[PDB]
């Protein structure tokens, strides 16, 4: 499976982006930090699709995908 | 953002159009024009001088996703901010909107405060 990491989030974005990700897939192993958010992705959505939706709110350099 | 930014509000229900116009008025934006579907929006956009498009999703003749794709493939207005209005957050539609170049999307019914946050986020991203 794959892991997504979101950094340099401003106030309210950690909750907001968990919710946005919620609409697109089911997240496991969620870790909500003060200004960061990481979670494991099922693999039922292309990552480019996640990035495009998440980019409605943040920048592309704040999103990282990696093999767990 | 320039308070006299010209808006094109698109929706097949005149009531929804009046609602959006009043909400924009509540935010200080009074230079607003209306359209009833995607075709009618492309026709008015021809007059030029538009700064923002707020568009409904489901409309007859030409829907919002097709209007968006058309604005984005047109060299003269390809960078025009387009905010998509939908009645439900649903994966297939959000992805479609993002991948087609939507500046953002908002779920109706929405408040003036939600509209302000949406507009401000787009203004920040585009440097307006
Ligand atoms: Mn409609």
């Amino acid at each position: 499976a794959r892991r997504i990491i979101l950094s340099r989030l401003k106030a309210g974005e950690v909750d907001l982006l968990e919710e946005e990700l919620g609409h697109l897939t089911t997240l496991t192993d969620v870790v909500k930090g003060a200004d960061s958010l990481s979670a494991i992705l099922p693999g039922d959505i292309a990552e480019d699709d996640i990035t495009a939706v998440l980019c409605f709110v943040i920048e592309a350099d704040q999103i990282t995908f990696e093999t767990v | 953002a320039d308070k006299e930014l010209k808006f094109l509000v698109v929706d097949d229900f005149s009531t929804m159009r009046r609602i959006v116009r009043n909400l924009l008025k509540e935010l200080g934006f009074n230079n607003v024009e209306e359209a009833e579907d995607g075709v009618d929006a492309l026709n008015k956009l021809q007059a030029g001088g538009y700064g923002f498009v707020i568009s409904d999703w489901n409309m007859p003749n030409m829907d919002g996703l097709e209007l968006l794709k058309t604005i984005r493939a047109d060299g003269a207005m390809s960078a025009l901010p387009v905010l998509m209005v939908t009645a439900e957050a649903k994966k297939e539609n959000i992805i479609a909107a993002a991948q087609a170049g939507a500046s953002g999307y908002v779920v109706k019914p929405f408040t003036a405060a939600t509209l302000e946050e949406k507009l401000n986020k787009i203004f920040e991203k585009l440097g307006m």
